[PDB]
RNA sequence: GGCUAGUCUCUGCAUGGAACGACCGGACCCGAAGUCCAGUGGACAGGGUUUCGAGUGCUUGCAAGGUCCUUGGGACCCGAAAGGUGG
RNA sequence: GUGAAUGGGUGCGGACAGGCAUGCUUCUUUGCCACGACAGGAGGCUGUGUAACAGCAGUUCUCCCCGUCUUCUGAGCAUGUU
RNA sequence: UUGAACAAUGGAUCCUACGUGGACCAUGACUGGUAAGCAGUGCUGGUGAUGCGGGGUGCUCCGAGAGCAGACUUACAGAUCCCGAGUGCUGGCUCAUACUCAGAUCCCACAAAGGAUGUUGCUUACUAGUGCGCAGCUCCGAAAAUGGAUGGUGCCCAAGUCAGUGUGUCUCCCUUACAGUCUGCCAUCGAUGU
RNA sequence: AUUGCUCAGGCAGAACAGAAAUCUCCCAGGGAGGAGAAGGCCAAAGGUGCUGCUGAUGCUGCGACUCUCAGUACGAGUCCGAAACGUGCAAUCGUGGCCUAACGAUCCUUUGGUCAAGUGUGCGAAUUCUGGAUAUCGAAGCCAGAGGUGUCAGAAAAAUUACCACAGGGAUAACUGGCUUGUGGCUGCCAAGCGUUCAAAGCGACGUCGCUUUUUGAUCCUUCGAUGUCGGCUCUUCCUAGCUUCCCACCCGCAGCCGAGUGG
RNA sequence: GCGUACGGCCAUACUACCGGGAAUACACCUGAACCCGUUCGAUUUCAGAAGUUAAGCCUGGUCAGGCCCAGUUAGUACUGAGGUGGGCGACCACUUGGGAACACUGGGUGCUGUACGCUU
């Protein structure tokens, strides 16, 4: 016998838990580009091919445009491994290329009466093999109503929200959770 | 209960009898959903105008 | 011990020295800390006010705020599996400016001087490691060694 | 019936499964607490900063301030030098 | 224990909003109104069959009350309630003797 | 040693010699100062050497 | 010291020596494997050129004399070196127990682990 | 984008921490100066705080299925001495 | 009155270290004007290379001195430079 | 001199389903108790959850840790026979008439004060002899109930006991664990090229 | 809080007055005092006299923390900001006790505040009772205290069962057995004495080393889905710590007798 | 070679006893109209300068007491790790590291900063 160090398990993820053949299609794709262009862009967007569908999460027209606002990417492609939603309160759109998984009717139609482009990611695999001048962005994976939940209410600084299962109270004043550990008052309130 | 329920075990507020809820129903927009709901040929032809 | 008070089993431990006794001099008040000190956390008894808690008697914290006549300093704190950042708010009288990177400071400045007027030779502080052969004439004449006889007397004195 | 209550016996095994270590090293610690006045005085000093370009012409200014002197005396050492150089040659 | 009859202290008090003489009175408890919200609903419970609903005390451990004392400023007559701690005996200090 | 004398000495010791620090440190400041203008003027020697040796 | 300080502690458990400079070079050629690529490869000059040609280190008689004299890059012989497996040795030990010094077979064998590394190898 | 096997600038997603001269609602303090009108004198407004929120800072949603679970249910299966209603 | 062994806290640097210049503040200070005005002299000086210091390069140079004008408080946070 | 050494497939950020919450053992670190296979603690490791070699047997001692096989080598510990490995080699010491046969590897399976002109050594005072002593073995002290237990046999210049020796070298220093080394296969976790 | 002073105790001295009244001088590191248990701390003082005061809740739905700790609360305590104050020439110090103990959740009640009123020498500045309003009617609400849970993280609470029952438990007693043997029982060593003289013929004090399980303890290891719990009778066997018989053993304070002790 | 004011470290500086002290001082010292305080101008406050180093302060001495330092105690005590070491235990020795304390011996008996002076 031998005292072992950790025997090595790698962290990472190296295959689709996706059940759509077509982005089984596109790991394949971006392996082989992984593989014999090996830049770190397709490295990247293979490991997000590979996530689960909570980490790539959905992304809207108005974090598009808050990623091309700059005048540096005026021929820049956004690429998001996601679903791309249209922000209702984003009014005026550039034209913009945008390469992604899916684009909901209403943002297509708002990229492409830009003048943009809606970019599967085969075509951003011919278009730019090497992933040269494309920005990408993720979207984000907090605000998400579990993750507000993460943790207990009960520790002094975590405020999380407590987990109601079905129960909103209409009298927001006689709420449920909301007077013993909640006012100092009820002899204690939870430390912020 | 005090770790993941701090405020169960109390009782706090006015209580209202017969609590009406159909009176102080009131969804809320905001500005930024406004012009969306505008079809923008008026949104265009009223831009620089006085209508 | 079945009494956990805040100055239980500290007879010994708040005890001041042999001849030591007094409150603290001037030099205790016109030290200087600032944000980021290290400083020796170091309860004295003559002042019953601000005294740290006797879980931070030989703890070197940082100074992270500092208050009109007391210092806020942190202190890790192993509790069973983690350590926590505790936050001390102690008088300074309790409390001593840290000389644990005096050597650290000395070569850092002696390296800088080094480097920026070329005299010295750039301390790297390597072990006290194995000697070289010499020929060593040395006159002296070996002393006999070696195992002598016992006796009880010059054993057992009385 | 009547209990062993207390032990410290695999505590240290068990707290030494993973490694003990502070969790937020590196990050930061919140101001509350930091004293009022130092506070206070780090808002109103950041309302107060100056912009980078700004910073940089003042600097710029400051630079130039005592340029007419430095030039004039470094080009007479300048000047003198080739002389310094030819009376080291006779060494 | 002894507490003076008048004690200058910081009246929290729009007119004032500084030091005053604030005379000091104990503090008695009041007759509980039967027609309170909670002796209404302690009522309506008690009434009909099944007995006592609401648990009565019976341990009495303590010996002691916390005083309770009522300074009421004598500018605005604005009390302000404070406490002192555990005592058997109390009275305002006549302060000869 | 390592008696409460001795280190209530030392600390007295480390107190004086950072307030002779505090004291000389506008002196020390400018011979600073001026050390750092012979670092400059070392890295810039070594540049012109580099670049004329190219 | 540091080395030392630390050998102390763990002697019940090691024995330790100072070898010859053909011990050395026994081991090295007949029982020396590269920790690399988070593998344990057989040395080959290669792998030593790929490996410590950082440090003009090409050859193995390169790390035999890194090792058997110091010089400056013993620290990087010796990590790129894995830890040498050798066999339960042929005679066999006195006792494990004791001390060498007490007739056992634990501690320091100045240069007595010569006769244990030929009987391990 | 320059540049170079030294290596500089711009972009800055996600995540974590800090901040806010930010803002929404609540609680304080000094005030209520100032502007205004669908005018019973009413509506906001200013400056300060060791302030709180399950707050916002480019909405992280809905539905279905599946896995491991929770609580009520006979509740993994069997198991009391008992209590009750009617004969 | 001393005081081990074994122990415990902290520190041991970037190629983020260290130094330098400047800014802001309602905080601190007597410490502002001032992000201002004025200013002479001496000099084989400075750096890389060396115990032979030869040689080679000249960058708002070195020193009196980070000067004088009553002479310029710190702290915290930043802007640049190396 | 990138300014201590050594190590390091690692650091950060989280979520989440369970079992457990009777413990016990060992050690001048101890406390209560006369003590206890007693009760309560401390550090660490074990048992529980753990098989394998040895201790005859034994959950905890000593060695070592366990995929299936082949070869070699060893650990602890052993070699009269049972039982693999020398009735080894080299100096001693001890002879015990019992029912505890003298004695016979840790834990452990007991022994004390006291005594001996048995015997072997040594110190020491006295002028070869006489005194004190001190160590090794041996004897007495040494009594329980089914017949019995260095494990059995038995052993006596031992097969008891104390040392030394077996050296890459030895007329005889050899034995062997599921441990070490090499090899093949199985499975796992990875790396690389695909 | 300022400020002055120095304590316990002691030498010496002064009418009554003495050991001990009061006064004076010298000595006194604290042997005093600081409410109390103990510990720590403290001398132009975290002591004490005098005096002045009320900082004994630092305006709030007011902070960061520390002990406890799950890094929860209560509690206790440290550190700050700034209103208004005490004291002081001032720096400062002061939001209880020199420090470590001195205490308390929901719900309910109660009081104070909010509100409402009043002032407002002109303006405001606002909780609710729901079809719209009024009412120092009443009630509710929010905020701060208080009324208590000492089993002190907080049910409202008497006995008995030998008439008994159930689920379990060898986590746990009563019987055997196991460990230990304090106690009990049995032997050792030494030798102060007794023994007519004589320490041992026979004892053996003061001391002290052991053995057994054989009394009672101590424990709680096996057994509570049961090992039939005392004594006697019957019947067998074993031990020796030997009562008789045997060696007519050895020894005596053994002439014989009767005996004492020791050995097999 | 010193004085005074303010100090830092707080006995190598203290305690006792015996001596000496130039100058500047410091100090004792003289009085009570005022400021002020007392049972008492003792302290204290005010106002002074006739006298004195007598004391305070400084300084020299002491195999003084104390304190400090070095040696030495002493590789002694103790101790981390280890053994199928010894021992019935009590405990001891060994291997590998760490390593005092009292006592004893002897020596010593403040250093110094800022400012203003004396000594010139
Ligand atoms: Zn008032």
């Amino acid at each position: 016998g031998i005292d072992k160090p950790k025997q090595y398990k790698n962290k990472d993820k190296r295959h689709p838990t996706a059940t759509n053949p077509y982005i089984r299609v596109l790991v394949k794709i971006y392996r082989f580009l992984a593989r014999r262009v090996a830049t770190p862009f397709n490295k990247a967007v293979l490991k997000r091919l590979m996530k689960s569908r909570m980490w790539r999460p959905r992304i809207s027209t108005s974090r598009i445009k808050l990623a091309m606002r700059k005048p540096d990417k005026k021929d820049h492609i956004c690429v998001c491994v996601s679903h791309v939603i249209h922000d209702d309160r984003v009014l005026g759109l550039k034209p913009l290329k945008v390469c992604a998984l899916k684009f909901s009717k209403g943002a297509r139609a708002a990229i492409e009466s830009a003048g943009g482009q809606c970019l599967t990611f085969d075509q951003l695999a011919m278009i730019t093999p090497k992933g040269s001048k494309c920005v990408l962005i993720r979207g984000k994976v907090t605000r998400r109503k579990q993750y507000k939940s993460f943790g207990a209410p009960g520790v002094p600084g975590s405020h999380a929200v407590p987990k109601l299962g079905n129960r909103k109270s209409a009298l927001r004043g006689r709420r449920h959770e909301n007077a013993r550990g909640r006012r100092k008052s009820r002899a204690f309130k939870v430390k912020a | 209960m005090d770790k993941y329920h701090p405020g169960y075990f109390g009782k706090v507020g006015i209580r209202r009898f017969h609590y009406r809820l159909n009176p102080r129903f009131c969804p809320t927009t905001s500005i930024s959903r406004l012009l969306r709901l505008v079809p923008k040929e008026q949104l265009e032809a009223c831009k620089g105008k006085e209508e | 011990p079945h009494s956990w008070g805040k100055k239980a089993r500290t007879r010994d431990l708040f005890s001041k020295g042999f001849r030591c006794h007094g409150r603290p001099s001037l030099s205790t008040y016109l030290a200087v800390f600032k944000i980021g000190d290290y400083v020796d956390v170091v309860t004295d008894p003559s002042v019953q006010k601000g005294q740290p808690s006797k879980v931070f008697q030989g703890k070197t914290g940082t100074v992270w705020n500092v208050t009109p006549r007391a210092v806020g300093v942190l202190v890790n704190k192993r509790v069973r599996g983690r350590i926590v950042r505790k936050k001390i708010s102690v008088r300074t009288e309790h409390v001593r400016k840290s000389r644990c990177q005096q050597d650290f400071k000395e070569r850092v400045r002696h390296n800088e001087l080094v480097k920026r007027t070329g005299v010295g030779k750039k301390i790297k502080r390597q072990p006290v490691g194995p000697r070289e052969g010499q020929l060593l004439k040395l006159r002296k004449k070996p002393i006999p060694l070696g195992a002598k006889k016992f006796v009880f007397s010059e054993v057992y004195n009385f | 019936a009547k209990s062993k209550n207390h032990t410290n016996h695999n505590q240290n095994y068990k707290d030494h499964r993973h490694p003990i270590r502070l969790k937020g090293r590196r990050n930061q610690i919140s101001s509350k607490g930091l004293e009022q006045k130092l506070k206070k005085n780090r808002k109103k000093s950041r309302k107060g900063f100056l912009t980078p370009d700004v910073q940089k012409e003042i600097r710029e200014k400051r630079s130039k301030k005592g340029e007419a002197r430095r030039l004039k005396s470094y080009e007479k050492f300048k000047a003198k030098l080739p002389i310094w150089k030819a009376k080291h040659k006779a060494a | 224990v002894q507490y003076p009859k008048t004690r200058k202290t910081f009246c929290k008090g729009e007119p004032c909003k500084k030091h005053q003489t604030h005379k000091v009175v104990q503090y008695k408890v009041g007759k509980a109104s039967v027609v309170a919200q909670g002796k209404r609903r302690y009522d309506m419970k008690q009434k009909g069959f099944g007995g006592q609903t609401k648990p009565v005390f019976h341990k009495k451990a303590k010996t002691t009350k916390k005083i309770t004392l009522k300074l009421q400023c004598t500018s605005c007559k604005l009390i302000k309630q404070i406490k002192i701690k555990r005592c058997k005996h109390f009275e305002l200090a006549d302060r000869k003797g | 040693n390592n008696c409460f004398r001795r280190v209530y000495h030392s600390n007295w010791e480390y107190l004086l010699s950072l307030e002779k620090e505090a004291d000389a440190e506008p002196k020390q400041k400018a011979l600073r100062y001026k050390q750092e203008k012979k670092q400059q003027f070392r890295e810039k020697g070594l540049k012109l050497a580099a670049a004329k040796t190219a | 010291a540091a080395t030392v300080n630390m050998l102390r502690v763990v002697s019940p458990w090691i024995t330790w020596g100072y070898p010859s400079h053909q011990v050395v070079r026994n081991l090295m050629y007949k029982r020396a494997f590269a920790h690399f690529a988070h593998k344990r490869l057989p040395i080959t000059n290669q792998l030593i050129e790929k490996a410590l040609g950082k440090y003009k280190i090409i050859c193995m008689e390169d790390l035999i004399y890194q090792l058997y004299t110091c010089g400056p890059r013993f620290r990087e012989v010796s990590k790129f070196l894995w830890p040498f497996k050798l066999s339960a040795p042929r005679g066999g030990l006195k006792s494990k127990k004791k001390h060498f010094i007490e007739g056992g077979d634990s501690g320091n064998r100045e240069i007595y682990i010569n006769q244990l590394i030929r009987k391990m190898i």
